[PDB]
């Protein structure tokens, strides 16, 4: 019955919220700012159940999938047309509903309400307080796209340029490089070390823990899994509108690439700014603008490493006792010390294996298990057994 | 590219101007602005402000340009100098620059005729004071035929309209006077008859004006809303309005006086059926009526919250808010538990039903709060941005998808024109010296050739011998029988959701907030994907000898390796790492 | 052997073509997967005895070539086979016997065999004789500069020019 | 005395907190859910078959 | 000198003042027009 | 000087091949008209053509709806830009059926529904086809020679052409589809669906769409009719075909033009009864074009003619019902659809590609739409900068594997019919890897005797796998191909980026050739390579 | 399960609170980050048969 | 269409210099701007 109303609003070409603020619908940049539903959940409580985009390349990647529909929504929408003709011929109400009933079943909009399957109880619970079957069908606002997302081939192609790709792999090859810096850093100043040693310190005051006289069952009571043993999740005090909604679209929002950013900026300062400008003025504005960004940005995070490692030098370059003299301070990063430490690592080092004619540093598998795979055999043999949960041999 | 609160160009300002047509007065601009054809786009002082301004820099701009082309007879980004003209590369460049900023203008100025005809508040008035028949009837089948999904729905807007209209005179502007014309010109069918079939009655033209009169209608908005809830079984709930409604002993009164006053110049139930739409728009003796119609949308419509007079109806017109409700939770969920699980042990139903309460009460109590401080949040891109987010409701809103298509062309365009910066100007020569100094070589300064890419993900997770198989052979034909298309669509479908998860991993691979919440997508596209595959495997071996047939080739392939145990790091093989670290490195998020 | 396979698939009955279709496309499966195997398995025995490649540890090395990634490619087949015997010539580095045959173009002017088998014998195995363009399929653009003129091996005059 | 002829709670391998989920996009959501249901339909079904 | 000159540019985005807008008249029936005059 | 020779090299090796591919469409088209000539005689002809002037919809307010009487007599002339209807009578039996439903039809969705199934069954497609003068088929018949000649100096100039075009020969012979005065002008419509009425409403464009402007003279129109049933799969030569008489086509602005100004700029009161004057001549200008025609406006408020022109000369706000009928995506992918097939059908008119368009273009859209579409990684934005601007050589590797990896997965369908007789026929979906995803055979086709022995529907299955795995190729060799070429330019003309490129060149063919003698080493040492440390060596030299 | 965080105890006075552990790290067979139990500061099980 | 670049399937047609120089198969045009760009460049060179 709610189907052939989705159905009923798919149809027209108006916005089925008429462009109105809901506070329970959130317009998202992913779907392509359509007005998707996002009611507050207080089982959970304070949370917005909606998806929240955690990367970049989910934003690109919903976009282009959108750009990949676009021809399915087209034929879709030459459909449309043909269909709401079909309904103004029709006189009466009962037929009209007839219509939309049979078409709604082809479109397979009723399959457009993912419901929450959990036969647990307490999974039950937190979605069925706020997100219920009744409460989902009642809410459900149908997108062309979520529509022929049904009906259409899987894209193979995300849409990841070759170029932005080219900017992942630097990003990722820089965050790793300046983690393994960090931590051979900590290893260096020994923190690893006295932490370890801490630990030792802290077991000094604790107790074995009682681990009852049937340890199956007090195992199993604690995991809450036997009959009546099951607890309630600890009641959650609901945080502030302002304060959910900031985390959704925050999310969404730090995501963003940056094209989209700097174009979505620029037009809307551009309608309340000083001295606006139309046509190419803009274009060429945005570009500058998007143009110096990467350069600002850049430029920064070198910054940010030098203080991070000490980068740089102490004093002057031509001081009286040579330009060399620094001055070191007990754990603090500075770049003698991480050149020092990757000296150490790799000196005269030709290739990794180059004291592997030493048969006790050869087999130490610490680096990884790599270099004491040499035939194929032993690598199926090794896969075959990891994935049979044993140890690999 | 558009946003909530937005302007955008409806003229073209460019071809004249390149002709060397310009303005200085206000007076010639306003000579500028004005459509000779018909149709008359009126405006706010503030729109007319940007336009302006926008104009003279415009101005400056073709002025600058056409000078500095003049005197070396753009300007290069700081560290860049401008390639030779008649130089392949400048040519393409500019030929890119070119195209694109064509498109990029197309594009705002086609999102400006959909503000437009949107209805949006900075174009207040759509006059039609020059049409004929012909534009009359093109205009309506483009604008209101081709949406309406009910016919009689049309003939109902018009007669509301017209009463609307006949009712408000006073207040209306003086730009409006001329569809008066209209109004009094309006054909009527004889009181029950050749116009029986071509026009609608007057009886139902007066319980329209009886809605108008009792509801106090001011808008198309509340038109809008009026005309959608009037016909339904709930009607003086629906429509029951916070100043409270006439009582119809002086509305029909009024109505009497009207009525009878109007004869002399020559409980109402909802009207009798309407002649067939068509009729509206091809008969010259509805062409006043339907000229109404038209003045009736493109003006008339104010922003105004019409669920603020009509508080009953914002469920019906517009989702319900979801903290509003309209047995027992531990009902509810045995039954979805089914009678095959024991019955809810009763110490935790009594807790299930307190929780049920307690949330019960969070959302009565938040219910108001929520919905001013959302909006609070709307008026404060940034964030909160939209299409259409405002705060007011337009029944004319356009969909969101139009909207999106010239966004996506919009952005297209625009990363096709800041590619052609590296066509027209280049590094200078000695950096490039300097460039070729450190060679490309092929092991280690070269990027890998196995980045993350979806099909590279799709070939490896297919490269498996029991994959392979059972996509080729194992399945029954995917063009035989039913079976095959179904098996077929599902299997591709998992092995691409996989193929998904593995990709989002490699991506964000190397901060672990992330790879965390993507490895479990992993864990779970895994685990449905080796469901299926060892499902479909007993299905071959069990179905119902001689040399090499299915089943004999299938066990040869022996043991199927599960996806789920397969440790597979960031490049999509096998890791180097001992299983301990993996495993630690993969571990659920806390 | 029809004496024995006809009565399987009928025939006096009426065709399969269920059963033919299933076994035609099994058929082709088991050959491709043969192919894809030998790829492999060439692949295989080259890091197993390669040294310099073992120096660095790399698990990787096994992985980043595959059924997928190595040659011959299925979908370049056309191009190759579909060749004149010239053509293929060219195309595989033999400058020599390709400037022959048209030489002796120009002056006098179900089948079992693969197509390439009549161009590449059992003496272009031999990695000894590989020339210098062809041996790094990706880059033989840029190294068949290095090529001389109408030989197949290096020519040290054009890269002594080069580095002079 | 309530327990006896019912079957046990089913046990879904990869099952994940509202904490997780809250990032799982619509598609995957959908996919999580065909999952879930999958599982358990299977294993309550195997407890009718067996009892 | 490059680095420079695109952050005196990124100063130059900050630097925007607001055109004073301007409010019409709010009416219940429709929407007031006014034009340069 | 070896970049342009490259250059020049495939300008060269372009002209040969089209050369021996013309042949191939001549065959073809003879074959075409041959087998259209057997169908036709036996099955149901369109009898009637008649092009009409269009009838308004509007009424006089004496008058009443129901007759529509009046279809009009016929017309001597058609406009450049003005709608005309063309009526057409097919006695086809689900013509006569929706006849009778309909004027059996108060509504029901079922009745809605049927009538909408029995539409979709049957359509119709609507051409334009011009007359030719002796003057213009002689001054083809000129330049096709001078083409001829060009071709034959360059194949006798450098022998590998002449033997690159045997190669071109016996490829096309291969690949190709098998089959067993007046010229094309325009498409009007692909695709009409069945009406009771017999009527069309066809608006003729300003331009023919390769891009160019269309010419005046002679025109008929030509009506081609398929009926799905004794036709599935759109065979060209299987349809029923009908011919308008002669009418004249011509532009008729500057005409009117002169007629109403007695052409820079317009006044601006005149414009709307200037539109009004030529909808009255027949002309179609809508209302989106005089609006925004209106909004480029002079100093004075004057609408600039050449701007409305433009406009009205212009696919934005009008389009011909063939073009009205292709998503934005088919129209953006189309260029690169034609050649393909241009390949699969080697030497086609563009008669042949107006009739299959329609067809290739949406089972392209609906089964082939990973290869078609625009791909970030594969595609090439520009020609002339694409080897700099968008390709780095650090992506390179990368993009080449990407490509590889791409088609490896992909799919590929092809068909294979009997020439033997019975009416055996096979379907393939292959993989990148030549593997088979499916094999089909389909008995609907033959008679019901089924006379065939194993060997027979095993060489069918063989022709359909080859046409398949070929099918795969070309389309491998569409979708990997821009960015190869650019790779090309890149590696030969930018050696002086990589290792092997200048002085470190010399360093690497040393390098080769340790190799190739290393290799040696390790075959004769049992392939367990000598030791790194080189301690297995005899001598210290 | 302990912390290794600064605790205010007299003799827990040495206590330095610690960094959060290595991310991508491949550790030596006898330790581990310290996370979990399933990965102690020190491992204790021997990983023979 | 008409624009001033060469028509040409290959690539190779276009190919130049980095600095935007053709003093090989250049139109006469291409080879005037080319050889004065070069000609400044040395100059200043040269100069200094």
């Amino acid at each position: 019955d709610w189907a052939s109303h989705m159905q009923r609003e798919l149809f027209g070409e108006v916005d089925p919220l008429g462009g109105q603020a809901h506070k329970d619908y959130y317009r998202d940049v992913t779907r392509g700012y359509s007005p998707q539903y996002a009611p507050r959940n207080f089982a959970n409580g304070g949370a917005v159940a909606y998806p929240h985009i955690q990367s970049p390349y989910e934003y690109e990647e919903a976009a282009h999938r959108r750009v990949w529909l676009d021809h399915d929504v087209d034929r879709m929408r030459e459909e449309f047309t043909q269909h709401r003709a079909s309904l103004r011929s029709l006189a009466s109400a009962q037929e009209r509903e007839e219509l939309l009933r049979s078409r709604a079943a082809e479109y397979q909009v009723a399959n457009t309400v993912h419901e929450s399957e959990s036969v647990h109880p307490i999974q039950q619970l937190y979605n069925s307080g706020g997100t219920s079957r009744s409460a989902l069908k009642q809410q459900a606002v149908a997108d062309r796209y979520s529509i022929a997302e049904q009906h259409s081939p899987l894209p193979l192609t995300t849409g990841v340029d070759r170029d932005a790709l080219d900017e992942a792999q630097r990003t990722k090859d820089r965050i790793l490089n300046d983690s393994f810096t960090a931590e051979n850093l900590l290893i260096t100043h020994g923190l690893r070390e006295k932490e370890k040693h801490d630990f030792t310190i802290l077991q000094r005051t604790v107790r074995i823990p009682f681990q009852g006289y049937d340890m199956d069952r007090f195992l199993a009571q604690q995991k809450g899994t036997p009959y009546g043993a099951q607890q309630l999740p600890p009641n959650v005090v609901p945080s502030s509108m302002e304060e959910a909604q900031r985390t959704l679209r925050g999310s969404s929002a730090t995501a963003t690439p940056l094209v989209d950013a700097v174009a979505q900026k620029v037009y809307a300062r551009n309608t309340v700014v000083d001295r606006p400008a139309i046509g190419e003025q803009l274009t060429e504005q945005i570009i500058n603008i998007m143009r110096a960004s990467r350069t600002t940005a850049e430029q920064q995070r070198e910054e940010e490493r030098a203080q991070r490692f000490g980068l740089g030098r102490q004093g002057a370059l031509v001081q009286d006792g040579g330009p060399d003299q620094r001055t070191l301070k007990k754990h603090t990063n500075d770049e003698r010390i991480v050149d020092a430490m990757l000296f150490q690592q790799n000196a005269y080092r030709k290739t990794p294996t180059d004291e592997h004619w030493n048969p006790y540093i050869r087999r130490s598998t610490e680096n990884g298990v790599g270099h004491l795979l040499q035939n194929k055999f032993d690598i199926m043999r090794r896969e075959d057994r990891l994935s049979k949960g044993e140890q690999d041999l | 590219i558009t946003s909530r609160g937005q302007f955008n160009p409806i003229h073209n300002f460019s071809y004249a101007m390149e002709r060397g047509v310009r303005a200085r007065d206000v007076k010639a601009f306003e000579k500028l602005i004005t459509n000779p054809g018909p149709l008359r786009v009126a405006y706010t002082p503030d729109y007319l402000d940007w336009l302006h301004r926008c104009y003279k820099a415009k101005g400056t701009y073709m002025d600058a340009r056409a000078v500095a082309e003049k005197k070396f007879n753009g300007a290069p980004p700081p560290g860049m100098f401008l390639r030779p003209a008649h130089s392949f590369r400048r040519l393409a460049g500019e030929l890119k620059r070119r195209r694109a900023q064509s498109i990029l203008d197309e594009v705002a100025r086609a999102q400006g005729m959909l503000d437009l005809f949107e209805r949006q508040p900075h174009f207040p008035a759509i006059h039609i004071d020059r049409c004929s028949r012909f534009h009359l009837v093109e205009l309506f089948k483009e604008m209101v035929l081709e949406r309406s999904l009910d016919s009689n729905m049309i003939w109902e807007k018009a007669l509301l309209y017209r009463a609307i209209l006949s009712e408000r005179k006073p207040s209306y502007p003086t730009s409006f006077h001329y569809i008066f014309t209209a109004v009094e010109d309006t054909v009527f069918a004889p009181t029950i008859h050749p116009l029986a079939a071509k026009c609608p009655t007057l009886e139902a033209y007066y319980y329209y004006v009886y809605l108008v009169k009792k509801y106090y209608i001011d808008n198309a908005v509340e038109a809008h809303v009026v005309l959608r809830c009037h016909r339904e079984p709930n009607a003086a709930d629906l429509l029951f309005s916070n100043p409270p409604p006439k009582d119809d002993t002086e509305i029909m009164k009024a109505v009497e006086l009207l009525r009878n006053a109007d004869i002399q110049r020559g409980p109402p139930v909802l009207p009798g059926a309407y002649p067939p739409i068509d009729m509206l728009w091809r008969c010259e003796e509805n062409l006043p009526l339907l000229k109404v119609l038209l003045f009736g949308e493109f003006n008339l419509i104010v922003s105004e919250n019409p669920f603020v007079k009509f508080p009953s109806a914002h469920g019906f017109l517009t989702r319900p808010y979801s903290t509003d409700s309209s047995m027992s939770l531990a009902n509810v969920m045995a039954e979805k538990r089914g009678h095959l699980l024991p019955s809810l042990p009763r110490n935790t139903a009594t807790s299930i039903d307190a929780r049920a309460q307690d949330i019960r009460r969070l959302q009565q109590k938040h219910h108001r709060d929520d919905i001013v401080s959302f909006q609070k949040l709307l008026r404060t891109p940034s964030a909160f941005s939209s299409y259409s987010d405002w705060s007011y409701f337009n029944p004319r809103a356009v969909r969101a998808e139009e909207r999106d298509r010239l966004t996506r062309k919009a952005v297209e365009a625009l990363k096709l024109y800041d590619s052609a910066t590296n066509d027209i100007y280049r590094h200078s020569f000695e950096d490039v010296q300097a460039c070729h100094t450190q060679r490309v070589t092929e092991r280690d300064r070269t990027m890998p050739p196995y980045l993350p890419t979806l099909p590279h993900f799709v070939a490896i997770i297919k490269k498996d011998p029991h994959i392979s198989f059972l996509l080729h052979i194992g399945l029954p034909d995917r063009n035989s029988s039913e079976e095959g298309s179904a098996k077929h669509k599902e299997l591709e479908k998992r092995i691409y959701y996989l193929a998904r998860a593995l990709y989002h991993t490699a991506l964000e691979y190397h901060n672990e907030t992330v790879r965390r919440v993507n490895r479990q997508k992993v864990n779970v596209a895994a685990s449905l994907l080796d469901n299926f595959v060892e499902q479909e495997w007993t299905t071959i071996l069990r179905d119902k000898d001689t040399q090499n047939d299915k089943k004999q080739l299938a066990r040869r392939l022996g043991r199927y390796m599960l996806f789920a145990n397969r440790s597979l790091d960031d490049t999509g093989f096998p890791t180097d790492a001992r299983a301990d670290d993996y495993t630690r490195w993969m571990a659920p998020p806390s | 052997d029809k004496a024995v396979w006809e009565s399987f698939y009928r025939k006096t009955g009426s065709l399969d073509l269920d059963k033919l279709a299933e076994s035609i496309k099994t058929a082709l499966w088991d050959a491709t997967r043969k192919i894809r195997s030998a790829k492999e398995a060439a692949l295989h025995r080259s890091l197993s005895h390669n040294t310099r490649m073992r120096a660095s540890a790399d698990l990787k090395h096994w992985y980043e070539e595959d059924a997928n990634t190595l040659r011959p490619l299925a979908f370049e087949a056309l191009k190759h086979e579909a060749a004149t015997p010239w053509m293929q010539l060219v195309q595989h580095g033999k400058k020599e016997e390709a400037a022959a045959l048209l030489k002796e173009f120009e002056q006098k002017g179900n089948r079992e065999q693969p197509p390439l088998a009549s161009t590449l014998k059992a003496e272009d195995s031999n990695p000894a004789t590989i020339p210098i363009g062809s041996v790094h399929p990706l880059f033989t653009p840029a190294l068949v500069q290095i090529e001389e003129a109408g030989g197949g091996s290096v020519s040290n005059e054009a890269v002594c020019r080069a580095q002079l | 005395n309530h327990v006896v002829g019912r079957a046990p709670e089913p046990v879904v391998p990869h099952e994940q907190p509202q904490e997780v989920l809250r990032h799982f996009s619509a598609e995957e959501r959908a996919m999580y859910e065909q999952h879930v249901k999958e599982q358990t339909s299977r294993q309550l079904g195997e407890w009718e078959r067996a009892m | 000198e490059v680095v420079e000159r695109d952050a005196a540019l990124m100063k130059k985005t900050l630097s925007s003042g607001r055109r004073l807008r301007h409010r019409v008249e709010s009416s219940r029936t429709h929407r007031n027009a006014g034009s340069l005059s | 000087r070896s970049a342009a020779n490259l250059a020049r090299a495939e300008d060269l090796i372009h002209a040969v091949v089209t050369a021996a591919a013309q042949p191939f469409g001549e065959r073809r088209r003879a074959a075409t008209r041959d087998l259209h000539m057997e169908f036709q005689r036996l099955a149901v002809p369109v009898e009637r053509v008649i092009v009409a002037n269009p009838v308004s919809a509007l009424l006089e307010s004496g008058a009443d709806p129901d007759e529509k009487p009046v279809e009009g007599e016929k017309v001597n002339m058609w406009p450049l830009g003005a709608k005309r209807v063309v009526l057409y009578k097919w006695s086809a039996p689900n013509v006569e059926k929706l006849k009778a439903m309909e004027s059996d039809a108060s509504l029901t969705a079922k009745r809605l529904r049927e009538i909408q199934e029995l539409k979709r069954r049957g359509f119709l497609e609507v051409s334009l086809w011009r007359r030719v003068t002796a003057q213009e088929r002689k001054q083809r018949n000129e330049i096709v020679e001078a083409k001829k000649k060009q071709v034959e100096e360059v194949v006798r100039t450098v022998p590998s052409l002449a033997h690159l075009h045997q190669y071109a020969t016996s490829l096309y012979s291969r690949i190709e589809e098998r089959v067993a005065e007046w010229e094309f002008a325009v498409l009007l419509d692909d695709r009409v669906l069945l009406n009771k009425e017999e009527s069309v409403e066809l608006y003729l464009p300003y331009r023919d769409a390769n891009g160019e402007l269309l010419a005046q003279g002679e025109y008929r129109a030509l009506v081609r009719a398929f009926d799905l049933e004794a036709n599935p799969n759109l065979h060209p030569a299987y349809c029923s075909v009908g011919y308008s008489e002669s009418f004249q086509v011509f532009d008729a602005l500057p005409q009117l033009i002169a007629q109403f100004f007695r052409v820079t700029h317009i006044p601006a009161a005149d414009f709307t009864p200037f539109c009004a004057f030529l909808r009255d001549a027949g002309l179609d200008v809508p209302l989106r074009c005089e609006f925004e025609a209106g909004q480029a406006v002079t100093t004075d408020g004057d609408v600039y003619m050449d701007y409305f022109l433009q406009l009205l000369r212009g696919e934005a706000f009008h389009q011909s019902h063939a073009q009205a009928g292709l998503t934005e995506a088919q129209r953006a992918i189309e260029p690169l659809c034609r050649a393909h097939w241009v390949v699969h059908h080697p030497g086609a008119d563009e008669s042949e590609w107006a009739t299959a368009r329609r067809s290739v273009l949406d089972h392209a859209m609906q089964h082939e739409r990973e290869w078609w579409f625009p791909n970030e990684m594969l595609d090439v934005k520009d020609v002339v900068t694409g080897s700099t601007n968008g390709l780095t050589p650090q992506m390179y590797p990368a993009a080449v594997r990407y490509g590889v990896e791409l088609c490896t997965v992909l799919t590929a369908e092809g068909k294979f019919v009997d020439e033997r007789g019975s009416g055996l026929s096979a379907r393939c979906v292959v993989n990148g890897t030549g593997a088979a995803e499916s094999v089909v055979f389909d008995t609907a086709n033959c008679n019901g005797t089924n006379t065939t022995s194993v060997e027979d529907a095993l060489r069918v299955a063989h022709g359909a796998l080859r046409s398949a795995q070929d099918r795969h190729n070309t389309l491998a060799a569409f979708r990997l191909g821009p960015l190869s070429k650019q790779s090309q330019v890149l590696l030969f003309c930018g050696v002086n980026a990589y290792e092997f490129g200048g002085k470190y060149a010399r360093t690497y063919a040393y390098a080769f050739e340790k190799a190739k003698k290393e290799l040696e080493a390790t075959a004769a040492s049992g392939f367990m390579a000598p030791s790194l440390s080189h301690e297995d060596t005899e001598r210290l030299s | 399960q302990t912390a290794v965080n600064s605790s205010d105890n007299p003799m827990l006075s040495s206590v330095t609170t610690a960094a959060p552990a290595a991310d991508l790290s491949r550790t030596k067979p006898h330790e581990g980050t310290g996370t979990s139990e399933r990965d102690p500061y020190i491992r204790t099980l021997h990983n023979q048969r | 269409k008409e624009s001033l670049l060469p028509n040409s399937s290959s690539p190779f047609a276009y190919v130049e210099d980095y600095m935007g120089t053709n003093l090989v198969f250049g139109s006469p045009v291409h080879a005037k701007e080319s050889a004065a760009v070069w000609a400044t460049y040395f100059e200043r060179r040269y100069a200094s």
